[PDB]
């Protein structure tokens, strides 16, 4: 949120690199949501043949997704990252994870510096 | 009876006339020159006096080549009117097709006209029988001019229409229906095109010639109307062909078939597993999704409930499809029909025939006796 906002103050357009996944649903705006890698329900069933014609049909190039031996990552997404793209996590999963740590630190302070504490009601509370 | 090898569908008119003259000189009593709509529009059969010029199915033919609809029908009508005799030319064609009536309207009116439509009452032809089967479909035709008995056709409506159209030509020569017994036997001989099931007691095997999307769709519809339990199909696309043809073909195949196998029918220097991915993209799947699912033992089905399989090599996949079939179910091979050439890259191999299907149907007994499971693509091998 902070970043996208920041760009605005500078009048620089979002670059073309934002791109659709095999499921066209993925886009920076919709990806962080919890259901992941799942085509969104539009009522009418997505026109599968229509998508094909759009990307490449009769003539043209489509990133046909067939696995190959050579070590170039299949996701076009990986390009530009030295080793690989970051692993996928939802806002939800991340939030639970972030949460545990802060707590852990308080517990950590407790583990080493915390057996003794200023409060006099501590003995009952420690348990 | 013999047929000379010709590269094109319609040979040269002068060469065809020379061969017909050589045959009529010794070894043949009649020289009938029969050509399709494209051959008739090119000028192969046009430069020959045709005694009987009838159309089996009149529709939009050579629309992209000639540039105008009903061009082949008009050319055939003109060729028939060039050399026409009274009460000698036959106009037997389905009355439902308007191009057939348009072609029959042109030419000499003294020529005999007749209709082979089953639903039409003016044609007086009707099946009037319920004996449709994968092995033989006999009908009791009740017409004043047509013969009583009909030929056993593999298809429900296409073969029935062909038999009804041939009954008129058979009765024109001889009014007695006993002479059409040989024609009915030859029609039931299961020719290369729209072949019937094998005579051996096994699962039905139908070898068809379906490459264009519309023909594939109509053959799939006829098989669904004929197929009692399952519709198992296996086919592939040719290299350097219409790229937009693969996804629509895959969609039309998966829309009405429970389980389909996708292979490489004609690699022809095109990289494998590439056009296969193009066909897989029609149902929205990618070869990566399948391959990473293949490491497991689940293989999730399609959202509509159907199943889809694929394999690179053609022989093993065809043998599996012939083995993965129910008793009442029939296996359809629409990849190639009368063709006996598989061009895998620069070299071509002639390893596509019905003898392989017969060997597979013979050895499936030993496979079942060994304990192998051929219900789905991941065969359950004991230990």
């Amino acid at each position: 949120l902070e970043a996208l906002e920041a760009m605005a103050k500078d009048n620089q357009p979002i670059p073309p690199r934002a791109m659709i996944l095999s499921r066209k649903y993925r886009t920076l705006v919709s990806s962080w949501i919890e259901p992941l890698q799942e085509e969104a329900e539009l009522g009418y069933e997505i026109d599968y043949i229509a998508r094909y014609v759009a990307e490449g049909g009769l003539t043209g190039d489509r990133k046909r997704w067939v696995p190959r031996r050579g070590k170039t990552p299949l996701d076009p997404d990986a390009e530009g990252f030295i080793y690989s793209n970051p692993r996928e996590t939802s806002f939800k999963q991340r939030c639970l994870e972030e949460w545990r740590l802060h707590h852990r630190k308080l517990l950590k302070t407790l583990h080493n510096e915390g057996p003794s504490i200023l409060g006099k009601i501590s003995e009952s509370d420690y348990i | 009876d013999n047929k000379l090898e010709s590269p094109h569908t319609t040979p040269d008119a002068v060469l065809v006339q020379k061969l017909m003259a050589k045959m009529v000189h010794n070894g043949t009593e009649a020289l009938v020159m029969e050509a399709s709509s494209h051959g008739l529009a090119l000028g192969r059969c046009d430069k020959v006096d045709f005694d009987i010029a009838v159309f089996t199915n009149l529709t939009r033919d050579h629309l992209d080549f000639h540039g105008t609809e009903e061009e082949y029908r008009d050319a055939k009508a003109k060729l028939f009117a060039r050399m026409v005799d009274p009460a000698r030319h036959r106009k037997i064609v389905n009355i439902d097709d308007p191009n057939a009536a348009f072609f029959l309207a042109q030419g000499n009116p003294d020529v005999p006209i007749v209709t082979f439509a089953m639903e039409n009452k003016s044609a007086d032809v009707h099946p009037l029988k319920f004996q449709l089967s994968l092995f033989e479909t006999q009908v009791l035709v009740n017409t004043p001019q047509g013969i009583l008995e009909i030929s056993s056709g593999l298809l429900g409506r296409h073969n029935i229409y062909n038999i009804l159209a041939a009954v008129a030509v058979g009765i024109a020569v001889g009014a007695p229906l006993e002479d059409i017994v040989k024609g009915i036997e030859e029609v039931d001989a299961v020719p290369g095109r729209c072949e019937l099931i094998d005579e051996e007691q096994a699962f039905g095997v139908i070898v068809d010639y379906a490459h264009t999307p519309d023909a594939l769709s109509r053959l799939l519809d006829y098989v669904r109307e004929l197929g009692p339990r399952r519709v198992i199909t296996v086919f592939g696309c040719a290299g350097e062909s219409d790229r937009g043809k693969r996804p629509i073909m895959a969609k039309i195949a998966t829309d009405k078939s429970d389980v389909t196998i996708l292979t490489s029918d004609n690699p022809k220097t095109e990289d494998p597993l590439d056009i296969l991915d193009d066909m897989l993209a029609g149902v929205g799947w990618s070869m990566q999704d399948y391959l990473k699912h293949g490491e497991n033992d689940y293989y999730p089905p399609l959202p509509n409930g159907h199943r889809l399989f694929l394999h690179d090599i053609r022989r093993v996949a065809v043998r599996c499809a012939v083995a993965m079939g129910e008793e009442g179910d029939i296996v359809v091979v629409a990849g190639k029909g009368h063709e006996t050439y598989q061009i895998e890259g620069d070299k071509k191999e002639f390893f596509d025939d019905r003898e392989e299907c017969r060997e597979a149907l013979q050895y499936v007994d030993e496979l079942h006796q060994a304990g192998i499971d051929t219900s789905e693509f991941p065969w359950r091998l004991p230990e």
